[PDB]
């Protein structure tokens, strides 16, 4: 309440309805820390690659975003050797309307669709502007050594 | 008046009345819960979009930014219509929800003096399956209030195109799992 209130609410959407490429859920009590699992989009590098991330509500949920990491390592020019996600919704352009569930959703087609105009590894993001077939071949590479 | 402009309040009733009489008591109806809050729309107001939010709720947001969570389009305070309107359908569903707990405690208590009896002749209907007058071997319910086994209706479900006698549209999502009849 009203943090606490929510996180039990979008836990409990998500033992109906749990998203098709995603899978989420509490690490243990806490409840403010969660851990997901999302699966690599078809037709991208990532595919056939379990990916987990860790998820951290803020104490003033929904108003702020929560904190969203990649735990795995990827290759992606969106998102750093830390695990750090480049994306909107997990910044200003946060809502709370939004749920996690649609945060894993964004996540998931950010790597079928990244946004190199928006680096935050701009070394993958011009390999990824000049040379796709580099990028592909080399995040398909670090999908089979890393992801699940 | 014009028929291009959109009275949002008697558009969004009619559609959570629906929404509250097709959902299953367990379950919380979306659009009588507030998208900010998670919970029962308490202080429900309306914007010029046809929103609904909690009033605390969304003046909490409208500190933050001056614009409607779900359309990303300017809003501010005096935008906010009260409407009281849409309690009375929450009140209504509530009471499903009231209701439905005296069901299934009736279930559960008459079937703890069923349990204690030694020697029947018949097993207890409480006991027993509708459609596969066999004990009920898993546990569960209708949002009405009868206990199936969980595959012996999934079975039946599935032959006849998930219906049921009484010949209504059942689904075995729409039937939530009840170990509390023998416990």
């Amino acid at each position: 309440g009203m943090a606490l209130k929510r996180i039990h609410k979008e836990l409990n959407d998500l033992a109906r309805d749990p998203p098709a490429q995603c899978s989420a859920g509490p690490v243990g009590d806490d409840m403010f820390h969660w851990q997901a699992t999302i699966m690599g989009p078809n037709d991208s590098p990532y595919q056939g690659g379990v990916f987990f991330l860790t998820i951290h509500f803020p104490t003033d949920y929904p108003f702020k975003p929560p904190k969203v990491a990649f735990t795995t390592r990827i290759y992606h020019p969106n998102i750093n050797s830390n695990g750090s996600i480049s994306l909107d919704i997990l910044r200003s352009q946060w809502s709370p309307a939004l749920t996690i569930s649609k945060v894993l959703l964004s996540i998931c087609s950010l790597l079928c669709d990244p946004n190199p105009d928006d680096p935050l590894v701009p070394e993958i993001a011009r390999i990824y502007k000049t040379d796709r077939e580099k990028y592909n071949r080399i995040a398909r590479e670090w999908t089979q050594k890393y992801a699940m | 008046r014009n028929p291009f402009d959109i009275d949002h309040k008697s558009k969004y009733l009619r559609e959570a009345a629906l929404e509250a009489n097709l959902s299953h008591p367990e379950t919380t109806p979306t659009m009588l819960t507030c998208p900010i809050d998670s919970g029962f729309l308490k202080d429900p107001v309306i914007t010029p979009e046809g929103f609904v939010y909690n009033k605390s709720s969304i003046l909490k947001w409208l500190e933050t930014k001056k614009e409607d969570p779900q359309s990303r389009k300017p809003l501010t305070a005096k935008d906010l219509q009260p409407f009281p309107e849409l309690l009375i359908i929450v009140n209504r569903f509530v009471e499903t929800q009231t209701n439905y707990e005296k069901l299934k405690n009736r279930l559960v208590q008459n079937a703890r003096v069923a349990a204690r009896q030694k020697e029947y002749t018949e097993i207890p209907d409480i006991f027993l399956c509708p459609i596969s007058k066999t004990l009920i071997k898993t546990p569960v319910i209708t949002a009405q209030g009868k206990v199936y086994d969980q595959e012996a209706l999934s079975n039946f479900l599935i032959a006849t195109g998930n219906k049921d006698e009484t010949g209504k549209k059942l689904s075995i999502d729409d039937v939530v799992v009840f170990d509390e009849l023998y416990q």
